[PDB]
């Protein structure tokens, strides 16, 4: 690996938006980390309905 | 002669109120609907369907952001260590967070803060 | 209405339509990598970072417009080719 | 919650098998057909 | 009606704006349904109407693909597609079509619908910075 594709290699993550520094990858799982992100109301519903006398 | 010629008064020459003879006024139109394309047309108007053609992000602007806000999220580190191992992890935790288009800017930008503090107590 | 997979937008343009000399080609072709195809001569940028589909295009934009002016751009190490 | 990722850093129908098979025996879910 | 017609009608308005409309090379629209005569008949809408709006278009048959699994029980999913490629369409004969063939979409077909614009190099990039 000559010295010139690695300062290019950083130069193309400047550009991109990557990591410019290496972190190995075991730091980079953050990097992962932040890259991503009812019985009730059915229940009631039938039986409230009910006592008005339009269900069942 | 039309009645449309002859004498007149020559008198002159060229709230809640208001909200019910707007709505007493609409009433004059207001017939029941005579086909399926006036339901349509109906509903659109009452915002009830679809806008066509179909625009996945439709109703969504993202608070007006722009991409610079999103993808540049370096200047909220100023007021961290510029060159300890904090300047590393925060650089990266900002490198993630740039890349999270679930995200708006107010969410990085109070998790950033967040960050802020509990270093800051630390 | 929601689909996250509507806020990716591609950008292609052929690099013989770009103002390019022979180092400016080279360095553009090497900063880009994969996205260059070299049979067809087109690069290829795929933006999704952005929530909106505006703000990914302008990205895109963004990312072309730098990338031509770094690879028109000679730095110190550039001399020892 | 996001206090919970944030110290983590600083270091198909959703149905019962049954139910499912009823609705799709019965031809209730779309396009599961049997093989 | 035989006698009984409307008089006259009020046609929507259409406004001719002054900005520039966008411009599109191509227009593909893979369409995915659970049926083939369901997908069939929307082929031939689809290309009719293509043919009355002047809209140049071509179709394929994508493979098909199936999900099986099992609970035995074995179940099955076929999903079975179709491409439309519109060429040489602009911005408001795009919209309009869409928006037609969208309205007429058929139960449990989903659509996808790849704009391809055209468009021209910023100022930025005609000239290097000096």
């Amino acid at each position: 690996l000559s010295e010139y594709a690695f300062r290019m290699s950083r130069l193309s993550a400047r550009l991109f938006g990557e990591v410019t520094r290496p972190t190995n990858s075991k730091s980079m799982k953050v990097v992962k980390l932040f890259s991503e992100l009812n019985h009730h109301t059915y229940a009631e519903l039938m039986q409230t309905l009910r006592f008005l006398g339009l269900y069942r | 002669k039309n009645i449309f010629t002859g004498k007149r008064l020559n008198i002159f020459d060229m709230s809640l109120w208001d909200v019910e003879f707007a709505k007493q006024l609409a009433t004059v139109n207001e017939q029941p609907l005579q086909n399926g394309f006036e339901e349509l047309i109906q509903w659109t108007k009452e915002g009830k369907l679809w806008e066509f053609p179909i625009n996945n992000e439709a109703g969504f602007d993202d608070d007006g952001s722009e991409f610079h806000e999103h993808i540049f999220l370096e200047k909220h580190l100023e007021s961290f260590p510029k060159q300890g191992p904090i300047r590393h992890f925060m650089e990266l935790v900002t490198c993630g967070l740039s890349k999270n288009p679930y995200l708006s800017v107010k969410q990085k930008v109070e998790h950033i803060e967040w960050f802020r503090n509990y270093f800051n107590e630390k | 209405v929601r689909n996250p997979r509507a806020r990716v937008v591609v950008l292609r343009v052929k690099l013989s339509s770009l103002n390019l000399d022979d180092h400016a080609k080279k360095k553009l072709i090497k900063l880009v990598g994969e996205r260059y195809c070299k049979t067809t001569d087109v690069l290829t940028i795929k933006t999704d970072r952005c929530p909106l589909r505006r703000q990914n295009y302008d990205y895109a934009v963004y990312l072309l417009t730098v990338l031509y002016h770094e690879s028109w751009n000679t730095e110190e190490w550039e001399k020892s080719k | 919650a996001d206090e919970r990722l944030r110290i983590n850093s600083l270091r198909r129908w959703r149905l019962s098998r049954i139910v499912f098979r009823h609705l799709a025996d019965h031809g209730q879910l779309s396009g599961i057909q049997r093989a | 009606l035989h006698v009984d017609v409307p008089k006259d009608l009020t046609k929507p308005v259409v406004t001719i704006s002054d900005e520039p409309d966008i411009l599109y090379k191509r227009l593909s629209v893979l369409v995915k349904g659970h049926d083939k005569a369901v997908l069939d008949s929307y082929e031939y809408f689809a290309v009719l109407a293509a043919k009355e709006l002047g809209i140049s278009i071509k179709v394929h048959e994508p493979p098909r693909k199936i999900e099986r699994f099992t609970l035995r029980v074995q179940y099955e999913m076929r999903t079975l597609y179709r491409c439309l490629e519109l060429e040489h369409l602009t911005g408001s004969t795009a919209d309009v079509y869409l928006e037609y063939i969208q309205r007429n979409l058929p139960e449990g077909v989903a659509m996808e619908v790849t704009k391809t614009q055209l468009e021209q190099l910023p100022e930025h990039i005609k000239e290097p910075i000096w």
